[PDB]
DNA sequence: TGCCTGGAGACTAGGGAGTAATCCCCTTGGCGGTTAAAACGCGGGGGACAGCGCGTACGTGCGTTTAAGCGGTGCTA
DNA sequence: AGCACCGCTTAAACGCACGTACGCGCTGTCCCCCGCGTTTTAACCGCCAAGGGGATTACTCCCTAGTCTCCAGGCA
């Protein structure tokens, strides 16, 4: 149970960067599930690329390709 | 030249006493062409990342597992594996 | 001396829209990531830049979702965000 | 015992293999 | 005999092999690849036509129409995910009314 | 058809059109407008109303990415 | 002004297909502008493909290619 | 022995772009003006984004250009925001924006 | 192993428009990713345009059409102008 | 049905990929120390939600008007 | 095949009348989230060490492109 390691002040700081002034008490269980669906899609694609590349190690280019497949296009990691 | 007679051959095996209109035949033609272009483009992308010069049943299988959903991709991999097993034996 | 509720909230909005650092800690996120990954292939090993890219993409996704959540909450003539605003944003977004 | 208007089907003919 | 008779399929193999060399994908297509892709296309075609035939029998008809294709695709969990950004001509929408509007 | 020809005079004078080329435009335009109203009705229900406002259309086009 | 040819009961009929029960009085003037912007974008890309292909008639495959460029795949006119 | 970049008057290379066109499975043949045209377009886009990045670096009283300056330079221009509307920049942050109803 | 880059070329572009301004490695990597992404977009659109008209050669007309479809507004006008100016000087 | 154009059957050469060896870089595991950050109460002011009243804007219905379809013909880009 | 014209019909658009359901404004209450203070915990830095797998090179088999001949599958 490591999705409880995404604490309440961290979600509150992400909401303060998002512009939110006042926060209810039920946002956190929704945000953890949304984060654990987005992770469970990107790591699924990254482990598929790794399992095709005949590799023991998930690199960063697999993650960049997994994000490019979904339309995210992250810059800064090659 | 199209896939119309092959769509008729597939349709007469799952539902014998039925027909199909020409508009639905054109929609099935567009569907077959779109899925062909998607799988061929993803298999062309997979062969460049590993610096290989080809495309192979492993490449097509990896392009199927990335593109199709969970219950559909398993049956697609099983049908393709059975068809490529029957080709050599 | 105490601040009236909202002044510290706007102060945090101003300082975290000014800063550029990461907000989620690294070891809980890494333990979350290493636990999710093993359900796709056996014996997974990680570089540092893969998790460093996952954390950037995850926080960018969450900030981009809370912006539309705030827009839905303002459209509903409120200030407090609610889970139904998140559900409306993810329904209109196409997810 | 009851049927719909055939015009519904007339607007989209069946594919002709020839 | 043809290779579609060897593999036991119904879609052709030589046309798929010709479209793989011809469409500039790699300096080389492999082999088992057109047979594998023809099996995948035949399975997907048979699934679409099976659900379209069920949707056509549900309305007392004997000819599959684009409305029957629309209902067959949109009334399935995974085909709607595969074809979410596709607009079918003469297809229409799904009948649904929100529960806060009915008296 | 007159609207499409009028807005197509702004890009190239003395053009010519087919019939399926205007039919495809009409299909795409009707599907786009139906999807826009399907999201806008959800916006208006979330705003606790029945009548549909232009602010709901602007909210739908803002959240969608347009 | 052929934008007034898209009449009020046509927009009302599109809203009845979209599931809308009650309509205000500015939705028509909003919808005309939205449709105008969308059609200007698609006609601009279609005329670009037509001028590239050295033709003078605008075929339907140019419209299908422009709709694919926007990201809206259309089955039937191929 | 002059190069083709000196003959075209550009700063980006031409032979590397020609090698990447010939070794990338795009077509069978490659014309002799296409890498010159593409290097001109890439050099123009590079100078266009670096002008705004240098303006942001002068505005924030700095000497070097940082990803925050690149983020401000892209998101403060409308055409670059439309061209790069699906791009996430690492260590770039967001824009300062507070709605007018949240503050008294 | 020796690997391709664009860092010296981005530095040569930067030392013309701003004679006194540095650049960091993170910003140089973002610029390399930007150049690679725009290259892939224009080359893919040109290779898609080359197949519709049943041609085999990608030329500057296909590259110009791929630029005109992909860049919005006056940026496409200036890109076409710069490219035509660079192709005109190459032949002479 | 005509037939013809694309698909099958052998044979060969050359380079592409599969196997084995070995380096050494980088990933994983562990122990301690500091302190910043997370966790837990607590009082209170502010906002979400419910109830009520009112005026108007948008619905349904009927009579008149208008131009969208529906054919037929011809010329030419 | 696309554009231009022509005659006819009739179904859809427009305009006006009227009534009532709903959007908006006001008020009251009470729950609940926020600022603040104190205590507990594990994140982060620093250092160390074992060893597993990425990466490169060399050799060799075998797989597919190319060419020639033959002949039937499918499209009007």
């Amino acid at each position: 149970d490591n999705i409880q390691g995404i604490t309440k002040p961290a979600i509150r700081r992400l909401a303060r960067r998002g512009g939110v002034k006042r926060i209810s008490g039920l946002i956190y269980e929704e945000t953890r599930g949304v984060l654990k669906v987005f992770l469970e899609n990107v790591i699924r694609d990254a482990v598929t690329y790794t399992e095709h590349a005949k590799r023991k190690t998930v690199t960063a280019m697999d993650v960049v390709y997994a994000l490019k497949r979904q339309g995210r296009t992250l810059y800064g990691f090659g | 030249e199209s896939y119309s007679v092959y769509v008729y051959k597939v349709l007469k095996q799952v539902h014998p006493d039925t027909g199909i209109s020409s508009k639905a035949m054109g929609i099935m033609n567009s569907f077959v062409n779109d899925i062909f272009e998607r799988i061929a483009g993803e298999a062309s992308r997979l062969a460049h990342y590993n610096k290989r010069s080809t495309i192979t049943s492993r490449e097509i299988q990896t392009a199927v597992r990335l593109l199709l959903p969970g219950e559909l991709a398993k049956h697609a991999v099983s049908e393709g594996t059975k068809a490529v097993t029957k080709y050599t034996s | 001396h105490r601040y009236r509720p909202g002044t510290v909230a706007l102060r945090e909005i101003r300082r975290y829209q000014k800063s550029t650092e990461l907000l989620i800690r690294k070891l809980p996120f890494q333990r979350l990531v290493r636990e999710i990954a093993q359900d796709f292939k056996t014996d997974l090993r990680f570089q540092s830049s893969a998790v460093m890219a996952l954390q950037e993409a995850s926080e960018a996704y969450l900030v981009g979702l809370f912006e539309d959540t705030n827009l839905a909450a303002i459209h509903a003539k409120r200030v407090t965000i609610m889970p139904k605003d998140i559900q409306l944003a993810r329904r209109i977004r196409g997810e | 015992a009851e049927e719909g208007d055939s015009e519904s089907e007339i607007e989209d003919e069946t594919f002709n293999p020839s | 005999k043809t290779r579609s008779s060897r593999a036991g399929l119904q879609f052709p193999v030589g046309r798929v092999h010709r479209l793989l060399r011809k469409g500039n994908y790699s300096e080389r297509v492999g082999a088992g690849a057109p047979v594998y892709l023809a099996a995948v296309l035949e399975y997907l075609t048979a699934e679409i036509l099976e659900l379209a035939g069920n949707a056509a029998r549900d309305n007392k008809k004997t000819r599959i129409i684009p409305r029957h294709l629309q209902l067959a695709i949109r009334n399935d969990e995974e085909l709607n995910k595969l074809l979410g950004r596709v607009t079918i001509a003469q297809g229409g929408v799904l009948p649904n009314i929100q529960a806060v509007l009915l008296p």
